[PDB]
């Protein structure tokens, strides 16, 4: 899977409180986190399904 | 980790662009205005809310909470959308809709 | 606009 | 807001909470008249989100609020998603807010207004009080 | 909100690996966890939306 | 399996992996013929899930596997979701497995068969090796 | 944690119902069979897979992974769906479909 | 049934 799937979730500099999903390679599945609204990294998805289709098994 | 239930407020000073750029350098663009670095900080969940100043006694929207320190540090400038640079767009949008 | 019916109190 | 303080209830009556369809607060905004809210472009508001006006205590199930649907979102087309410049969006409400003691509009400046460096201003919201 | 929203997620005795959602009152939102497939507690939902409609703000 | 050991690849050819539509493994199962898999009722399998046959290394993208759609789920109507008794479900495949060196069926016992206490048996799977 | 990538196996003994009930008591029902408590344990992700024993040179499905210790302890009995108690239902389901 | 083409090896 893409290495960006192994990066910790990135909230970024903006001050929003937006629920997103990231793949957690230690657990083997996608988890929610709070995203600030700008400068997303790639391990940042709007649905668990998108996240698991892109990073599942990394 | 979780937001306060009850609405919060903080007083804070506007910063000159020069003083804001002493920390943020060229990341400060022409529709941004800085405030704070004064012991308070906007933080996750505040975005899009107001930065108001009095104008002839009436509270007036000078900034919109936008971005800043990624740990919400209280000693660095908070950055806000600069409403004076954007209000012609606001009035045009209202007039057309 | 800009004149709250309930006045804010700021420390 | 870190190191802020609790507001007097209702004393910032233009302050709105932007929430998803389950009630989750993700951004603030400001009423500028009975039909329009101004907020940040990076908040990513859609017509599925709602504007909650008149709120103080989001943990009080009995507070009297107005939950207002959004008819149309007007993101400034110059919003720069790389530099965050021009970070503003307007929300047109499908039903007008009803103004009252606790719900009313903030004033907007003129494009030529000068607000001097060092002016004491105020910001408000339900963002984190500790990172 | 219901007090069951404050309980930690419960995997249970069965040996499946089923993705479910629980409300995390410390974070203020729903998170994924792995459920064993039987004896679910009530803070156990098949979608984030169901979880947030039932427990959001607890 | 806690404190088990790695199988010889392909040596348990009836072992299937039950996965959701994104490929996430949630249960095992056993082929009992080319059209049918037996698994546990509490796995909650639906026709949106898929049966993966012929697998050894779920981290290998190049392994030759058969991903088989499920036509119909037959959960034993006596499954007791309080006591977990009668914990069995059959999956009817919409396309037959193709039997081969690495894909084939386990035998089924007779209802009157006795398997004595103390008999050494074997269990297999991709479950946790540490809780 | 996360599951192993590669398929695992373990040898383990079948237990009498009496010895199984010494730990699980009345939770052991008539379509369950116990195995293990021998230094290995089925665990999350194993459910629904096989417990096989030899019968005349061929591997035969005796149990289906079902439930057990909620921390996958290797010193407590694992519980499996007892295929001999359920195989008439299996054959009837196949014959009708 | 029950006879793998690749024989299992068990400790």
């Amino acid at each position: 899977r893409p290495d960006f799937c192994l990066e910790p979730p990135y909230t970024g500099p903006c001050a929003a409180r937006i629920i997103r999903y990231f793949y957690n390679a230690k657990a083997g599945l996608c988890q929610t986190f709070v995203y600030g609204g700008c400068r997303a990294k790639r391990n940042n998805f709007k649905s668990a399904e998108d996240c698991m289709r892109t990073c599942g098994g990394a | 980790a979780n937001t306060p239930d009850r609405l919060q407020q903080a007083s804070l000073p506007l910063l000159s662009n020069t003083n804001c750029k002493k920390y943020w350098g060229t990341k400060i663009k022409d529709a941004m205005i800085c405030a704070g670095a004064s012991g308070v900080s906007s933080c996750m969940g505040d975005s899009g809310g107001p930065l108001v100043c009095k104008k002839n006694g009436a509270w007036t929207l000078v900034g919109i909470v936008s971005w800043g320190s990624s740990t919400c540090s209280t000693s660095t400038p908070g950055v806000y959308a600069r409403v004076t640079a954007l209000v012609n767009w606001v009035q045009q949008t209202l007039a057309a809709n | 606009c800009g004149v709250p019916a309930i006045q804010p109190v700021l420390s | 807001i870190v190191n802020g303080e609790e507001a007097v209830p209702g004393s910032w009556p233009w302050q709105v909470s932007l929430q998803d369809k389950t009630g989750f607060h993700f951004c603030g905004g400001s009423l500028i008249n009975e039909n329009w809210v101004v907020t940040a472009a990076h908040c990513g508001v859609t017509t599925s989100d709602v504007v909650v006006a008149g709120e103080f205590d989001q943990g009080s199930s009995s507070e009297k609020i107005q939950k207002l649907k959004i008819a149309k979102v007007f993101k400034n087309s110059k919003y720069n998603s790389l530099t965050i410049n021009n970070d503003i969006t307007l929300l047109k409400l499908s039903t007008a807010a009803s103004f009252s003691q606790t719900v009313s509009a903030v004033c907007l400046p003129s494009a030529s207004d000068d607000f001097a460096a060092g002016t004491t201003c105020v910001t408000t919201g339900w963002g984190l009080t500790r990172y």
